[PDB]
């Protein structure tokens, strides 16, 4: 049956599936992925790669355009990872501050019970 | 309950409307990691 | 003798100090070069706000004062200038410290932050089944957000963030200008 | 057939000058060069037959 | 932007590392030469051998 | 200088040194398994390459991006009742002023 590589996200041409996590990989991209890494892309278990057990311009212009098809994706997915990062940063920003206005208002609320308590 | 998750795009993305003049940076862990593998297919 | 003991203790308090530094600091996250000071709204706004919308304000003009707290003590370069040509590192600190004057940043405690947060989980705990919308899993949230994302475009005559939908020659001016920049960089 | 699994030392030819658009650039050339090469080949057979 | 992106970081490791890589190369065409010279020494030798049983 | 390879260590010998140490060894140098006495594509590599390398950076985006998201979602939901305290409390504010205004 036709696959999906794990690492690609895209089908491979030549698959090796980790038992590490029962999932599909491209060989040359997770050995690859192994030199580096030596892990399971997954969830980061120890990985090694005999466990791996193995299963014209108008095509250019073609080709071209696929490789501009994943440059879009790639600047998108950047960018998406710097707006998630962008909103992070501010969620915190904003949760910090709302700590802060909560603490000032903790100060004023022990402050206001203070003096009813004064009376 | 999906205007939520916009109201809080929205209040983020204000903020950056003053610095949003500038480059969109490549996270340098991952652009380390690659030049590693780069170069370990130039040897 | 005593001393080197002494000193130890002087740079435990150090650690304390970035403890009491705001979490995006001691995470090192993205801060914004410079602060949207537009973001402020008049208490003048005409239809009568809820607190709920006070609430922001209250938010906005404190945060404000934490962004120039940061822009005076840590502010935020992601990758050094200096390997392409030394760009002088000309931010106006004085400006943010001038705010900070006039808009005096509470050095609340340790203990002041706890409790507050304290108190903000058992109402977050209230208001997740009080508004009941749920737990989303994390891939309907991926859907979410990512229309979220490809929904949501700036405006600059506005002066917004608003979505398209919302928002059709401005929606493409805005492509132009979104081109633009790609261009300028 | 016997494997070699010996590893490879080559090299760009140059790396400055290429880039992904550069390279299919290039490479559509080297194509051009090639289809020329073998088209050669049969002219020249046909050459040596006379 | 990413094209150009990808071409600078290509940039940053060829100025170091591809000035060693191409004397290493250069070397290895050397040695192509310096192989094809000896298997040419060998055989313009044993040519002059054979003329030598022709001509004797 | 000779044609041959060794068909289990897959290593390129020249015959002279690969011979007598079979010999002594009876053994392949590189495995020690048994070995008997007797026995354009720049560029496509290249460019395959550029689109392993872009796919290991891919997941890797992926696997940042959706890092952060997962904190970012809980925050969210979250945030609203940060909004709704303040409200609370500058209304409870209110509430402990007025009784301070009433003496």
């Amino acid at each position: 049956m036709s696959l999906i590589c794990s690492i690609s996200n895209e089908v491979p041409e030549h698959p090796c599936v980790s038992p590490v996590s029962n999932h599909v990989y491209e060989r040359r991209l997770i050995e690859k992925y192994i030199a580096e890494n030596g892990t399971d892309p997954i969830n980061n278990q120890p990985l090694s790669e005999e466990q791996l057990i193995d299963i014209i311009p108008a095509i250019l212009k073609a080709l071209q355009d696929e490789w501009d098809a994943v440059m879009l994706h790639s600047f998108t997915l950047r960018q998406q990872l710097q707006t998630t990062r962008q909103e992070l940063s501010h969620a915190l920003y904003q949760h910090d501050a709302a700590c802060r206005v909560i603490a000032r208002l903790t100060k004023e609320v022990t402050a206001a019970r203070e003096a009813l308590a004064t009376l | 309950v999906h205007t939520l998750v916009f109201r809080s795009l929205k209040r983020t993305h204000d903020m950056f409307v003053a610095d949003n003049g500038k480059p969109v940076p490549l996270d340098e862990e991952s652009h380390k990691r690659k030049m590693a593998i780069k170069l370990r297919n130039e040897y | 003798d005593v001393d080197a003991r002494k000193q130890a203790i002087r740079d435990a308090e150090r650690v304390k100090e970035m403890k009491r530094m705001h979490k995006a600091v001691q995470k090192d996250l993205p801060r914004p070069s410079e602060v949207n000071e537009t973001i402020l709204r008049p208490l003048n706004v005409e239809p009568p706000l809820t607190d709920l919308q006070k609430s922001e304000e209250l938010i906005k003009k404190e945060m404000i004062t934490m962004l120039h707290y940061d822009l005076l003590h840590h502010p935020y370069e992601p990758s050094g200038n200096k390997k392409g040509k030394t760009v002088g590192f000309g931010t106006n600190n004085s400006e943010h410290i001038t705010y900070l004057e006039h808009n005096p940043y509470e050095k609340f405690s340790k203990e002041e932050l706890k409790k507050a947060q304290d108190v903000l989980v058992q109402e977050m705990e209230v208001v997740k089944q009080g508004m009941s919308h749920g737990e989303l899993s994390s891939e309907a949230y991926n859907q979410v957000w990512e229309e979220c994302y490809s929904q949501v475009l700036y405006l600059p005559g506005q002066s917004r963030y608003t979505r398209a939908n919302l928002a059709k020659k401005d929606r493409i001016e805005s492509l132009e200008k979104r081109l633009e920049i790609n261009r300028g960089h | 057939l016997i494997d070699i699994k010996v590893a490879h030392p080559i090299r760009p030819k140059p790396p400055s000058a290429t880039s992904i658009p550069a390279i299919l650039k290039a490479l559509q050339d080297e194509w051009d060069a090639v289809m020329l090469h073998s088209f050669t080949l049969r002219q020249q057979l046909q050459t040596t037959r006379q | 932007l990413e094209h150009q992106a990808v071409r600078i970081e290509n940039l940053e490791l060829m100025s170091q590392h591809g000035c060693n890589a191409w004397k290493v190369y250069n070397e290895n065409l050397v040695h192509m030469i310096e192989h094809a010279q000896k298997e040419l020494q060998k055989l313009r030798k044993h040519i002059q051998d054979l003329n030598w049983q022709r001509k004797n």
